[PDB]
């Protein structure tokens, strides 16, 4: 289907970005499959209210079998029809960091949920980007770079971009653009994306409105607060419209020569 | 990785033995398989040390089981203790002893040795013999040496000399003569003549003198930091370097830089109509980095040799060598195998290959005059005569030893040129 | 138990490569065994030798299969640079044993991959199994299984001996009515002698213990003959061989009468300085008793301690039978006691190891440095007075210098 | 006394290590600021030198030996006698392959024994990846730092459990989870009680200390300290509380999944 590699620095807006972008994907009326890698289980849990069970949750309840990974339990379907899976980071110390997310993707493909759905939005961490940790980038076609708006986060997204170029060894993964973790409308990154031969999609600051860890138990698209306005949510709606048409796939280049402006 | 028939450096434990046998009252109890004793032969025969090298070998013939090897090492530690009565003990592992799982220092402590025991780590598969010597030196300095009061008369430390050195004996005699003639006494030449008591006294000299950087530089840095003893840097091999060294030690000690150049023959002799044929002779320069850099200065300045290639076999000192080579218009040739040296000599086709034992032989196969200016040498190059390298008398030596092969060639080539070997061509007017 | 001074078996390679040409020796190990080969060869390494060390860096330590692949690459590279090789040798060393890098399976791996013209065999000079001269023993003993068999009375005296002396021996021995002698006429090709049930091998150098076992495995017949070093040794050796092969002694008395005269005359000429001097035969090469019998009897010596690293009585009993059982033997080797025995006994002539030679000579002991007799011709008649001469050398030098 | 300064934020947990180094230099003892964080922000916060040299990649020289001296790779700058930063060779800097780069290991096997007072161990940036957990080998008093953001406290708990994981033989103790909170968050307080850890010097913020800028300096070397003495208050005391592991509050991290404390 239409797949986008969403790589978060690790900011709190990981949930606010992934879950609500997926919710808008469904709001326009389309089938959603969100892969939000958040072992805390916040990036996608809000579309269902409670903490979603991902592939890893049920694959933890059972040992190593997929037949008990039933649809609603191995990919929880959220509000407005968003069937949003997660990736629960490896148990402390043991288990390859890649193995977890790799198994999430392999299980989503095993039931052919990506083909079943029309969205594959792929929210994965961007702080640790080892080959296994950055493996989820390869599967996705496009890529949007969710992040906070500060120089620590701009370094984090440049690490994300480096992981993108590393996974570019496999297939021809592109980059739709860069968005924020509800932080700012790219006032701090857009010129950097210009520096790396890239564009940062102008994602309106949504952290200005009332926010919690994941807006309590349901985010802006799943509760009455609805950010500031239905237009504040129409920001994610227009991002979803862009993600069908998939403009600006242009791949940036790595910038390690202190271009972070730390 | 490679078929090493020639290896310039030796295994790290050999360098550790160099340092150990250089001292007086220091036993190097070494975990090693039966047969690794061979290095005692190197020390005994190449250098001709009367007393056997004070090192023991916990030779495990075929009890390779960790329970056994540990017991052999412990027994050898204690036996080396009450047998040779050393004032300190040096313990480490060599080659398979690194492969075999042993605690080279824990057991030595466990035997409750009253004499200090210096634990050594020698990674036997990424380092070499020069490292090993330097690291063993650093260890014995840490354990034995300690800051104390400065001596009333400025005392300079001759850091660096060890056993089985390239002329590490006549050279320290020469340097001591220069230093004491200027006035500065020597506290304790640390290896090649220093009881563990001498190392205990290394913290009373004023300013260190790094004789041979490679084997002793790390001890020099530790001295500068802990003992707060500044260490000189220039090695006084030659005349220019000797003047610089004299001035430097004068400044470090605040004394007059008087130099007994009455022995200096090399400047005058090189500047003679007898030996102006030297100008414009390409010389290839290989060997350990210090000696090569110093020989570079001598060949380029004092003799007028045009140096064509400078290489070294110790990567540990590559950076100074590349600096120097870029100085002389060349590029350094830091390597480890004899093949690349053979190729470099073949391509450059020098006329005087000053190099290690192997370069001497490469020269003789190629028919190029040869000389030895470095560490890897057999028993022949360890002479009985007074043959220092640094100091003014070192300059004289350098002169004669470097010129002698060229003169051998010239008078050889003459005897060929002469009618005894030239009654083969003739011309009768227009043929 | 204790400090042993004997070197690794790789010291065998030093003379093995010269004596058995067209034979390259990959001593896979560390820089340490590399250095040992370097120093021992001394000046050989300059003369493009047929050995070398395949250093195992840390990279080629954990992954045994990785080391195997790299070793195969190295071997291919060598044979490309050395097409003249007919038998490569994957000789193991102490690190190789510890890494348990089985070179036997490696030899199987690269037997005919890079040409069947290179018969890669495996032995182990590692100091963890062999002791010095046990190297050449192990090499030839690994040679034995690959050898073909025969169906004739064949004299397999083991070719671990200088070609000049070997030609002398085969000349006299064939003159004594004997045919197949394992003397390949050119000596520059693989001898490939036949080893069958009627094969009769005569031990030539004592250190060849496991070779004896290997030939016995191949149904070959040993000769319990005193070893051909001096006069009685060589005489009894030839007489014994003549008997077992079926030759009478009548022609023998005439064949080597002049050689016997030369041997006795040369020994009498060289033992002039050697008059009742005490010999401490320190265990260095396990070659000692064969030299001892010569010294003590026909040279006129007085043995004290004829030690040995290992003792193969199966092939030493003949030689010992001539030895006066006064002088003691030594199966217990430790310098921590050997040097004490030497110092207490004050022997006038001691065969110390080279690393012990100079120290022992500093203690008022004339030391015959023992690395020669394996390397220098000291076998048979013509070279018996020579052997006595090298033994009389240290005492004469002491005499001149007081 | 190796003090592995863990956490989640980039400039966070890295300014902290420089403050530790400054305090310990005031205390006199030699300090080993080995930063090696992918963000060239660890030696920056102490020396003022943002990226002096990244030789710990060892490209100009092939391997370690070539550096006859440490002076090229290690740097002093200010009272932090040893400020050295590896930087990490990920796909961001060069090729990378694994983001391990083993640079932490290069500092582990760096040069010769420059022991002094062990190591302050700024280090880190690994947090977790199977086979990319090098700094754990020399960690002795590993300390995790958190801001108010819940992701960061989750980062703490994950790191503590992970260090107990590999420290099956290393057995590194953790005297406390000194944090970097900004708004005196009581949620972090409930966590510190939950984790049974020690967090006394966690009042350091990302706003109160001149907003944690990247132009001025840290502790003693910057202008008139912070709020007259605010910077020194928690950090000299930290150099008198955690200066050693004499107060080993090391427990079992979260006893039984005491992470479900989102509140708000
Ligand atoms: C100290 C180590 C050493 C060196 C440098 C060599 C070469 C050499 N080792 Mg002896 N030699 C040492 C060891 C060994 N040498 C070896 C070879 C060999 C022999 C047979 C001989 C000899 C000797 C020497 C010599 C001549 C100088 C000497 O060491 O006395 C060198 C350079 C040489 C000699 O001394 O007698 C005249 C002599 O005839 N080496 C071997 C046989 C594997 C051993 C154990
Ligand atoms: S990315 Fe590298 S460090 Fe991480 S699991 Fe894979 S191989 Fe190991």
């Amino acid at each position: 289907a239409k797949v986008f590699a969403v790589y978060g620095k690790g900011g709190i807006g990981k949930s606010t970005t992934s879950s609500n972008l997926s919710a808008a994907f469904s709001i326009l009326g389309k089938r959603v499959l969100q892969i939000g890698c958040d072992p805390k289980h916040d990036s996608t849990f809000t579309l269902t209210g409670s903490l979603v069970p991902t592939v890893i949750d049920v694959l933890k309840d059972v040992d190593f079998h997929p037949e008990e990974l039933r649809p609603e339990d191995f990919v929880f379907e959220g509000f407005n029809g968003v069937m949003c899976v997660e990736a629960g980071g490896p148990p402390a110390g043991t288990g390859c960091g890649g193995y977890v997310v790799g198994q999430t993707v392999k299980l989503l493909k095993q039931h052919h949920l990506l083909d079943d759905t029309d969205v594959v939005i792929f929210d994965v961490l961007g702080d640790v980007v080892c080959g296994g940790f950055a493996a989820p980038l390869q599967h996705a076609d496009q890529a949007v770079v969710v992040t906070a708006n500060d120089f620590d986060s701009i370094y984090a997204m440049n690490r994300i971009i480096a992981a993108v170029q590393a996974k570019s060894k496999n297939y021809k993964v592109r980059l739709a653009g860069c968005v924020a973790n509800r932080s700012r409308a790219t006032d701090e990154v857009d010129r950097f994306c210009k520096e790396t031969n890239f564009r940062r999609l102008a994602h309106m600051p949504d952290l200005d409105a009332i926010r919690r860890s994941r807006l309590k138990k349901k985010t802006l698209f799943e509760m009455d607060e609805d950010q500031d306005v239905l237009a504040a949510r129409a920001e994610y709606i227009r991002l979803a419209e862009s993600l069908w048409r998939g403009l600006d796939p242009i791949d940036p280049h790595s910038l390690p020569d202190r271009e972070i402006f730390e | 990785m490679k078929l090493t028939l020639w290896t310039y450096e030796g295994p790290p434990h050999v360098g550790a033995m160099r340092v150990a046998t250089g001292m007086t009252g220091m036993h190097y109890v070494l975990h090693a398989p039966q047969g690794d004793t061979y290095a005692d032969l190197l020390f005994t025969m190449i250098e001709r040390r009367g007393k056997r090298p004070p090192v023991s070998y916990t030779t495990f013939q075929a009890r390779d089981l960790g329970s056994d090897t540990a017991e052999l090492f412990q027994s050898a530690c204690r036996d080396a203790y009450e047998r040779f009565q050393p004032q300190a003990i040096m313990v480490g592992s060599s080659c398979t002893a690194e492969l075999i799982q042993d605690d080279t220092g824990g057991l030595a402590d466990a035997l409750s040795l009253p004499v200090p025991v210096v634990h050594l780590e020698l990674p036997s598969y990424q380092r070499k013999e020069n490292f090993g010597a330097d690291e063993s030196f650093l260890q014995i300095c840490r354990k034995l040496a300690r800051p104390m009061e400065r001596t009333e008369k400025v005392s300079c430390n001759l850091l660096g000399p060890t056993a089985l050195g390239f002329r590490h004996r006549d050279d320290i005699l020469e340097v001591t003569r220069l230093l004491e003639g200027m006035g500065i006494a020597v506290n304790a030449v640390a290896p090649m003549g220093a009881s563990p008591a001498d190392i205990a006294r290394l913290g009373a000299a004023h300013f260190n003198v790094l004789l041979y950087p490679e084997t002793g530089e790390s001890a020099a840095r530790w001295a500068e930091k802990t003992l707060k003893q500044p260490y000189t840097k220039t090695v006084p091999i030659g005349v220019g370097a000797t003047r610089d060294f004299v001035a430097e030690v004068a400044a470090l000690a605040g004394v007059a830089p008087v130099a007994d150049d009455s022995r200096l023959r090399q400047p005058w002799w090189s500047a003679s109509v007898d030996s102006t044929y030297l100008t414009g002779k390409r010389v290839f320069l290989f060997g350990d980095a210090t000696h090569v850099i110093a020989a570079a200065r001598v060949a380029r300045d004092e003799m007028g040799f045009e140096v064509v290639g400078m290489g070294c076999y110790n990567r540990e000192f590559a950076r100074p060598m590349r600096a120097a080579a870029k100085g002389y218009g060349l590029e350094a040739l830091v390597t480890d195998d004899y093949l690349e040296v053979e190729e470099a000599i073949q391509a450059l086709a020098p006329e005087l290959i000053l190099g290690t034992q192997m370069e001497r032989h490469i020269a003789k196969r190629l028919g190029i005059p040869c000389a030895v200016i470095s560490a890897p040498v057999h028993v022949q190059d360890f002479p009985a005569r007074y043959s220092p390298q640094m100091g003014f008398e070192g300059a004289n030596v350098l002169f004669d030893t470097w010129i002698h092969p060229l003169t051998m060639g010239l008078e050889e080539h003459l005897l060929t040129m002469f009618r005894e070997d030239f009654e083969f061509h003739d011309e009768a007017g227009p043929s | 138990r204790g400090q042993r001074e004997v070197f690794c078996g790789l010291t065998g390679i030093i003379w093995l490569h010269r004596k058995m040409q067209d034979a390259f020796f990959l001593v896979v190990g560390s820089r340490t065994c590399a250095h040992l080969l370097q120093s021992a060869a001394g000046v050989m390494i300059f003369a493009e030798p047929r050995f070398g060390t395949a250093v195992l860096e840390e990279k080629d330590l954990a992954g045994l299969a990785d080391a195997n692949a790299e070793l195969d690459r190295e071997v291919d590279r060598l044979l490309a640079r050395r097409p003249d090789i007919r038998q490569l040798f994957l000789v193991g060393s102490c690190p190789s044993e510890v890494i348990k890098l089985d070179l036997h399976r490696a030899a199987e791996r690269l037997s005919a991959h890079h040409g069947p013209a290179v018969r890669v065999y495996n032995f182990s000079g590692s100091g963890i199994e062999t002791t010095f001269t046990q190297g050449e023993d192990a090499c030839l003993a690994s040679i034995v299984p690959t050898l073909p068999a025969t169906e004739a009375r064949e004299l397999l005296l083991v070719g671990a001996l200088p070609d000049v002396v070997e030609d002398q021996a085969v000349s006299l021995l064939t003159q004594l009515g004997i045919g197949p002698v394992r003397c390949l006429p050119a000596h520059h090709a693989a001898e490939a002698p036949g080893v069958g049930p009627n094969t009769v091998f005569a031990l030539v150098q004592p250190f060849l213990g496991d070779t004896h076992g290997a030939l016995t495995r191949r149904g070959a017949r040993h000769i319990a003959a005193p070893f051909p070093f001096g006069e009685e040794g060589t005489t009894l050796w030839l007489k014994a061989i003549a008997d077992e092969f079926g030759v009478s002694a009548e022609t023998f008395e005439a064949v080597t009468a002049a050689p016997r005269a030369r041997a006795r005359k040369a020994v009498a000429a060289a033992s002039e300085g050697l008059r009742g001097k005490s010999v401490f035969f320190l265990p260095d090469s396990q070659l000692e008793p064969s030299l001892a019998r010569f010294l003590t009897r026909e040279c006129g010596m007085s043995a004290v301690e004829v030690g040995t690293p290992f003792l193969h009585r199966g092939i030493l009993g003949p030689d010992l039978d001539l030895l006066a059982e006064g002088p003691v033997l030594s199966e217990g080797q430790d310098v921590e006691r050997q040097l004490d025995r030497v110092r207490a006994a004050r022997p006038d002539l001691t065969v110390c190891g080279l690393g012990l030679a100079n120290p022992l000579e500093a203690e008022g002991f004339t030391t015959k440095w023992a690395i020669e007799l394996v390397f220098t011709p000291v076998h048979f008649y013509e070279q018996a007075g020579d052997l006595a001469g090298l033994f009389s050398r240290p005492v004469r030098r002491r005499a001149i210098l007081r």
